[PDB]
């Protein structure tokens, strides 16, 4: 899955 | 600042994107969608995989 951190 | 997820709040902490190119969201926080930890391979969200 595509995950990103803010 | 942009909004996202089904909460409607900007971005914070975690953030997993739904791989409906059509999602009308987009991104949500994982804690929303009931996640602690990354999923594998391709994932949708609730609105999504109804
Ligand atoms: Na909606
Ligand atoms: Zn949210
Ligand atoms: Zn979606």
């Amino acid at each position: 899955a595509r995950t990103k951190q803010t | 600042e942009p909004t996202y997820c089904l909460c409607h709040q900007v971005s914070y902490g975690e953030m997993i994107g739904c791989d409906n190119p059509d999602c009308s969201i987009e991104w949500f926080h994982f804690a929303c969608v009931g996640l602690t930890t990354k999923p594998r391979g391709k994932w949708f969200c609730p609105r999504c995989s109804q």
